[PDB]
C-alpha cells in the first residue's frame, strides 16, 4: 500500500509544513498548548498561587514535550515527500534546516529541565521558533524598507524634538520640581510623554514647564505616533495591491514558454541549432519580464503595444489607399 | 573546435546575408522565414538585444561563438526551470500527471507538436508514474 | 381599503426592518431612550444618587418595556409584507429569527423584573440586539480578515516584544524596585506600557531599567499602535472602494439575460431544446462572472476585448486590401 | 428513455456535422445560424466550456445527454433568480409593476419578442394585481 | 479717481473675504493677536500672575477691539465690490450674514466689558467666529459622512467592549480594590484605560482584574483608536483624489456650452426655435453630466465612447469592402 | 597616477557626500559614535556615576573631534571633484555652504571645549548638523502642505473642543476638586487628557467632571490623534506614488531633444535660423511639460493623443471609400 | 394660445413626418440636417430623452407643447448659469472683460459667429465699461 | 540693424505666404516641408503658441522680430540644460564618455547625423578626455 503511503505523507507533509485551511486549526492549537504553559509559568512565578500553578504545569510541559517530539518525528519523517529529502542522507539534510535544530535543541533542553531563568527563555525560545518560516519578519523587513525614508524622516525629527524639549524643560524646572533634578530625569520625562504613556512619575509644575511641555507635545506626540500611522497605511496600501494583482496572473504563458524552450534545448543536443538556443533565450526573458513588474507597468505596456499595432495598421492602410490610388 | 567553428562561420553566412560580419534584424527575419517561423519586430529586437552585447544591433562572429558556446549547465537555468514547473505544480507536491502535463506542453504559451511532447515523456519516464517527477527531471536536463 | 392597508404594512415594515432616510432617526431614538436607562442604571449603582436615580430609573425602564413591546408586535405584523412571512406559519417561522426570539426573551425577562447583576446583564443583551443584522461585525470581521496576515504580524511581533521587554525589565529590576518583585508583575508593567496607557503604578526606576524601557518602549508601542492603524486604513481604502464601484454598476443586463433565459427555459417545456437549455447556461455564467470581479478586472477584460477585436478588425482589412491587390 | 435517447441522438447528430460524435465550434455556429442566431467566438467559447466537462473543445453524446437530463429544479437556479429578480426588484418589496417588468424584459439585457412577454404575464398573472410577485414565481418556474 | 477706488475695494475685500496668498498673513496675524489674548486671561486667572497678567491684557484686548473694529467696517465697505451688496439695501442685506452679525454681536460685547466667564465665553466666542466660511466644520462633516458606517461600526463594537470589560472588572476587583466599589467607577475605569489616557487613579489589582484588563485592553485599545485612523486614511485618500481630479479639469466646454445656448434662447425670443431651446436642453444636461461624475468615471466613459465610435468604423470599413467585392 | 587620485576623490566624495549602498555604513557609524558621546553626557549629568561617566567620556570626545575633523577637511579636499568646486577659488566657495561652516564652528568650539549647558547646546547642534541636506525637513514639509488643509481642520477642531471641553470642566469641578483651582490647570488637563498622556497628576473627580470628561475625550482624543494618522496616510500614499512613478520614468527623450536643440542653436550662430529657434523652443516646451505631470496626467495625455489619431485615419480611410465610390 | 397650438402643430408636423404624433431620432436628424447642423446619435439620443417623460423615445404633440410652454424664469436657470460664468469669471469679482468675453464665446464649446456675441454685447453693455458684469446679466436675461 | 530687419522681413515673407503679416499653422507646414522636415499638427500649434504672445493663432512681424532678438545668454536656458545634461549625467560625477554621448545625442530623442555631432566634439573636446565635462560646456554654449 505504497500509494496510501505516500498520499498519507504528503498530507502530513501538507498539514506540519506549509498549512492552508484547517491545518491552521492544528497550528493554532499547539500555539495555544504552548501560551499556557507560558501563562502557568507566569502564575507559577507568583509565590501565591506558586502551588496550584506549578501542579498543573507540570503536566501541561510535559504534554508539551511530548506533542512537540511526536511533531518532529512526523515532520522529519513525512520530509521526505519532498525529493531533495530522500533516504537517510535527505533526512539529515532537512534535518539541517535551522529551526529543525533549534527544536531539537528545544526537546533536548525540556527533557534536560538559575532553573526559572532558564525556563523563561526557553519559553521565549519556544515562542520565536513558532513562526518556522520567516513570514513575519520579512513582512515586516519589507514594508520598513519600502518606507525607510519617511520612517527615518520620523525618528529624526522626533528624535530632535525629544532632546529639545526635554532640554527646555529642564532649564524650566531644574530647581522648583523635584523630578527634573538631573537631565537624565527630564529626557525620560520626555520620552515617556511624547510616547503619550505619561506615568505621571514626573511631569511640570512651572509655568515654563507647562507651557513649554504644551508647545513640545502638541510636536512631538504626533511624531512619534507617526511611525505607526506610516507602517499601517503601508500594510493596508500593500493588501490592496495583492487583492488587485491577485486578478490578472499573467505568470502562465511566459512559464510555459520557459519549459517548452527547455525541452527543445535539451532536444536540440547549426543555424537550427542557432534559432533553438536564441529562442531559448527569448522564452528566459519572457518569463523574468513578466516575473519583474508584476502591477500595472504591464498595463501600460499592454496599452502601449495596442496603440503602436494599431498605428502600423493605420499605416498599412494608407499604403493600400494610396496604392489604389495609383491603379 | 577547428569543425565547431567552421560550422559556426557557415551558419552565420547563412545568417548574415550581408556578409560584412554582422547580422542584422532583416536578415535573421529572411532566415526564420526560409525555417517556416515568423519573428516580429518585437521578437526580433528581444532577441537580437539578447544576442547583442555592444548595443549597435549587429552581431560579429566572436559574439555568435561565444553565445553557442554556453552549455546546458552552464546556462545556470536550472533555478529558472525549477521555479517554473513549481509554478506548473499545481499542488506542490513534486510531480504532475501526464494528462495535465500534456495539455500545459501544447496547447499553453507556445504550441508544441505533439512529437516533442511524446519524445520528452520518452525520455523522461524514468519510473512512468503518470505523477512524474520535475526535480531529478530538471537536474538530468541541466546535465 | 386592504390597498392603504397593504401600503402602510410596507411602510412599516420599511422603517421597523432595514431603513434608508429618516427611519434612522426613530432607531437612533429608541436607541437613545434605552442608553438613557443604561445610564440610569449606572447612576443608580451610586449611594449618594440611588433615591433619584432610582425614581427616574422605574418609568424609563416602564417606557422602554412599552416602546419595545409595541415594536416587537408591530414588526411581527409588518412581517406579512414579504411572502415568506404570511398567514400564522409565516409569521411564526418569522419568529424564529434569533433575534426575534432574543427580542421576546427580552420582554419577558423585563417584565419579569442577583437583581442589579441580571439588570446588567439585560441591558448589556438588549444593547448587542440593537444591531440585530449583523453589519457592524460583518464589516469589521471582513476587513480582519482581509489584512489577517498584518494583523498576525503585528499581533506576533508585538507579544515577542512585550515578553521581551518585561523579562529584560525584570531582570534589571527584580530587587531595587518594589513594583517588578515578580515576573507577573513586570509583565503587567509590560502591556500597561506598550499600550502606552501607563496607568504609572509601576515604572522602571534603575538605569537599567530605564534604558531597557526606553530602547523597548521605542519598539512596542509602534506594534501595539500598527493593528489600529493598519485597520482604519483597510476600512478607509474599502470606503474608496466602494465609491468607485458604486459608479459602473454593471449588474443590469446580465440579470435581464438571466431572468429572460429562465423565462425561454420554462417555455421551452430537441435541438431547439438544447439551445435553449445551453444559452439558459450561457446567461448563468454572464450573470455570475459579472457578480464576481466587480473591480478593475472588468475595466481590463474590456480593454483586452477590444483590443483583441480590433485586431481581428485589422486582419480583416488586410485580407480585403490582399483581395483587392489580387484583383 | 429509448425515445430521448433516439430523439437526443438525432439533435446531435443534426449538430455535429462531422459525424464523429465531437461537436466542435464551427458546427455549433453553422447550426446557430441555421436557426438564425448568430453565435459570436466569445459566446461559442463559453457554451462549449458550459458543456465540455474533459476540456477537448468537444462533446460526446453522453455528456449532451447527461446535460440535458438536468430539470428546472435540478439546476437548483432558485436561488439565482431570486436574487436576479431582487435586483430587478427596485423596491425591494417583493413585487414589479407590469409597465416596468415589460420594459426590462423587452429593452434590457436580451431583447425578446413581445409574444414572450405577453405569454409569461398569461402565464403568471395568477392575481393580475399589476404589481406581480415574483418569489411565487421563480418557485412555480422551478416546479 | 474711481477706478483705482474700485481697485482698491476689490483688494480689500480680497483680503478680508476669502484669501490666497499673503492674506493668509494678516488673518494668521489677527489670529495670533486673539489667542495671545486668550492665553493672557489663562495667566490672569492664577493669582500669582494676576497684576503683570492684568496689566498687559486691557491694553491687549483694547488693541483686539480696534483691529476688529476696523476690520469690520473695512469689510463691510469692501462688500460693496460684489453687486449683491450694493449701497445701503445691499449692505445692510450683507450685514444679515451670520458671521457679521456675530462680529457685531462680539464688538458690542466688548465695548461693554460672572465678569470673568463672561470673558471667557466671549472668548470661546471670537475663536469660533474665526472661520468664518465654515469650511473645517464642512470638510470633517464629509468626511465622517463619508465613512459613517465604519466609524458606527467602531463605536458600536468599542462601546459594547468598554461596558463589558468594564462589567467583568467591576465584578472581579468589587471587594479586593478600593477604586472598584460601584459600577460608575469601573466604567469610568474603563474608558480611561482603553482610551489609553491611563490616569492611574484606578486600575486592577487583584489577578482576575489584571487578566481581564489585559485581554479586553488588547480589543478596546484598538477599537478607541480605530475612528482616528479611519477618519486620517480617509482625509489623505481625499487629499489624493483632489490632487489628481485638479489636473483633467473638464468643466470648461460644457460650461461654454451652457452660457452660449442661455445667449442664443435669449436671442431666439417655431421649429428654430424648439431646436434652439431643445440644444439649450442639451447644454445644461452637458453641464451637469459634467458637475457629477467628476472622476475616473468620465476617464471610464471616455473609453467608452472611443472604443463604440471605433467600433462603428469598423462596420464602416466592412460596409466598404462588401461593397467593393460585390463591384 | 592623476586617473586614480581622480577615481579615489570621486570615491570619497561619493562617499562623504550623496551616499547610496554601504557609505550608509559609514554615516551610520559616524551617528552612533557622535550618539554615543549624547548618552555618555546624558549619564556624565548623574552625581553617581559621574566618574566613569567621564572618564569614558572625555576619550569618545576626543575621538568624535578626530573623526569630525579628518572628514571635514576629506570632504573639503573631495569637493574638487565637482567642477564648480575647483581650486582654491572654488574650495573656498564650497566652505561657503551653510553645513560647511556650521561644522567648522562645531570643531572649533568642541576644541575650544555654563559649560555643560554649552555642551548640551553643542551635542544638539551637532545632531542637527547630522542631515547636512535637508532632506527630511523636505520630505516633512512637503507632506504638511499637501494635507494643509485636513491638518488646520484637525488643529482648529481639536483646539476649540480642548478650550470647551476645560472650561465645562473647570466649572464642574471648581469647588470640590484640588486640581481645578484656577482655568490653567483646568486647561492643563484637557491638554494632558486629550493628548492621551493622561498623568494623573489632575482628573476629574466629581460626576459632573467625570461625565463631561467622558463625552469630551471621545472626541478630543480622536481630534488630537488626527494629525499623525493623516500624515502617516499621506506619507504612505506618497511612497506608493513614488513606487509607480518610478516605471515609466519619461524625463529621456525629451532630454535628448532638449540638448540636441541647443546643440544645432550653438550651431546656428534667416529661414533657418528661425526654424532653428522655432525647434529649440519645441523642445524646451517638451522638456518642461514631461517634467511638471509625471504622474497619471501622462497616460490620460496618452489616451487622448492615440484617440484623436485614430479617429483622423478614420476619416482618412473614409474618404478613400467615398472616392473609390465616386471612381 | 389657440395661434400657438396651430404654430406649434404645424412645427411638429415639420418634425414628425411619420405623422403618427411621435417624433423619432430620424425624423429629428433629417430636420436638423436640413437646418444645417448635424446631430449625433449620442446628442439625438439625449434630446430624445430630455423631452421624452414617458421613455418610449418618441414624444406626442402635448408634450412638445407642454415642454415649449417654459419659459425663461420658469427655467429656474438663473443658479445654472450663473455659477457658468463664475466658472468663468477667472478673477471672481463678478465682471469680465471683453476680449476675454469674445474669445471664450467663440472659441471655446460651441464655436458661434462673430454676429451672435456682436448683438449680445449691444445688447448687454449696459455699462459699456468693458469688464461688464454677468450678475444683472443673468437677471435680465431671466426676466 | 537695418540689415537684421530687411532679412527678418524676408524670411518672413517667405514664411507668411498670404502677404497679410500673419504666419499662420498652413504656410509653416508648407515652408517646413520646402525645408524637407515634417510638422505634425501638435507640432505646429506647439510652435505658434510658443511665438503667438496674443492668441490669435497668427504671428506679426514685431513678435518675429523680438522673439529672434533673443541671444544664447538672453534664453536663461543654462539651467534648463545644466540640468538635462544631468539627467544625461548617468554617474552624477560631472563628465560622460564619448561612446555614451555619442549613442545618447544619435539613437536618442531626435536623431541627428554623425556630422552634427563630429563638430561637437570638435567645438567641446577643450581637453580631450573622453570623459568631458558639461558644466564648462553649457557655461561655453550660453555664452
Ligand atoms: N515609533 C518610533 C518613534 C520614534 C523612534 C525613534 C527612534 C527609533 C525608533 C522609533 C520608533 N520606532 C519605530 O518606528 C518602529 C516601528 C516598528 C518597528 F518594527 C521598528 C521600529 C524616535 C521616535
Ligand atoms: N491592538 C492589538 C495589539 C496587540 C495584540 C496582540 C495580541 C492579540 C491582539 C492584539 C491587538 N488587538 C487587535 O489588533 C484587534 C483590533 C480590533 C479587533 F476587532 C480585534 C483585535 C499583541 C499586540
Ligand atoms: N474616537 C471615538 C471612539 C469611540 C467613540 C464611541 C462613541 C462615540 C464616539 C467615539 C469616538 N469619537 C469619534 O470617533 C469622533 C472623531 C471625530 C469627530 F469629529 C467626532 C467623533 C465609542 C468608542
Ligand atoms: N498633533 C496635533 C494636534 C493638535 C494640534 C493643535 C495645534 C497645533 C498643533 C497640533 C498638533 N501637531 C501636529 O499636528 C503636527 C504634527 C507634525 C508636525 F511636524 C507638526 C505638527 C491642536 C490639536
Amino acid at each position: 500500500r505504497n500509494a496510501f503511503y505516500r498520499k498519507l505523507q504528503n498530507f502530513l507533509y501538507n498539514v506540519l509544513e506549509r498549512p492552508r485551511g484547517w491545518a491552521f486549526i492544528y497550528h493554532a492549537y499547539v500555539f495555544l498548548l504552548v501560551f499556557s504553559c507560558l501563562v502557568l509559568s507566569v502564575f507559577s512565578t507568583i509565590k501565591e498561587y506558586e502551588k496550584s500553578s506549578e501542579g498543573a504545569l507540570y503536566i501541561l510541559e510535559i504534554v508539551t514535550i511530548v506533542v512537540f517530539g511526536v511533531e518532529y518525528f512526523v515532520r522529519i519523517w513525512a520530509a521526505g515527500c519532498c525529493c531533495r529529502y530522500r533516504g537517510w542522507r535527505g533526512r539529515l539534510k532537512f534535518a539541517r534546516k535551522p529551526f529543525c535544530v533549534i527544536d531539537i535543541m528545544v526537546l533536548i533542553a525540556s527533557i534536560a529541565v538559575s532553573a526559572l531563568r532558564s525556563l523563561r527563555f526557553l519559553q521565549i525560545l519556544r515562542m520565536i521558533r513558532m513562526d518556522r518560516r520567516g513570514g513575519t519578519w520579512k513582512l515586516l523587513g519589507s514594508v520598513v524598507y519600502a518606507h525607510s525614508k519617511e520612517l527615518v524622516t520620523a525618528w529624526y525629527i522626533g528624535f530632535l524634538c525629544l532632546i529639545l524639549a526635554s532640554f527646555l524643560v529642564y532649564l524650566a524646572e531644574k530647581g522648583e520640581n523635584d523630578h527634573f533634578d538631573t537631565y537624565a530625569d527630564a529626557l525620560w520625562w520626555g520620552l515617556i510623554t511624547l510616547t503619550t504613556i505619561g506615568y505621571g512619575d514626573k511631569y511640570p509644575q512651572t509655568w515654563n514647564g507647562r507651557l513649554l511641555a504644551a508647545t513640545f507635545t502638541l510636536i512631538g506626540v504626533s511624531f512619534f505616533a507617526l511611525p505607526a500611522g506610516i507602517l499601517g497605511s503601508g500594510f493596508a496600501l500593500k493588501v490592496q495591491e495583492q487583492h488587485r494583482q491577485k486578478h490578472f496572473e499573467k505568470r502562465r504563458n511566459p512559464a510555459a514558454g520557459l519549459i517548452q524552450s527547455a525541452w527543445r534545448f535539451y532536444a536540440t543536443n547549426v543555424s537550427i541549432r542557432a534559432v533553438c538556443v536564441m529562442r531559448f533565450l527569448v522564452s528566459k526573458r519572457k518569463f523574468k519580464e513578466s516575473l519583474r513588474p508584476y502591477d500595472v507597468m504591464d498595463v501600460i505596456e499592454q496599452y502601449s503595444a495596442g496603440h503602436l499595432d494599431m498605428l502600423s495598421r493605420i499605416k498599412s492602410l494608407q499604403s493600400r489607399v494610396d496604392q489604389i490610388v495609383g491603379r | 573546435t577547428e569543425e565547431q567553428i567552421a560550422e559556426f562561420k557557415e551558419a552565420f553566412s547563412l545568417f548574415d546575408k550581408d556578409g560584412d560580419g554582422t547580422i542584422t534584424t532583416k536578415e535573421l527575419g529572411t532566415v526564420m522565414r526560409s525555417l517556416g517561423q515568423n519573428p516580429t519586430e518585437a521578437e526580433l529586437q528581444d532577441m537580437i538585444n539578447e544576442v547583442d552585447a555592444d548595443g549597435n544591433g549587429t552581431i560579429d562572429f566572436p559574439e555568435f561563438l561565444t553565445m553557442m558556446a554556453r552549455k546546458m549547465k552552464d546556462t545556470d537555468s536550472e533555478e529558472e526551470i525549477r521555479e517554473a514547473f513549481r509554478v506548473f505544480d499545481k499542488d506542490g507536491n513534486g510531480y504532475i500527471s501526464a494528462a495535465e502535463l500534456r495539455h500545459v506542453m501544447t496547447n499553453l504559451g507556445e504550441k508544441l507538436t505533439d512529437e516533442e511532447v511524446d519524445e520528452m515523456i520518452r525520455e523522461a519516464d524514468i519510473d512512468g508514474d503518470g505523477q512524474v517527477n520535475y526535480e531529478e527531471f530538471v537536474q538530468m536536463m541541466t546535465a
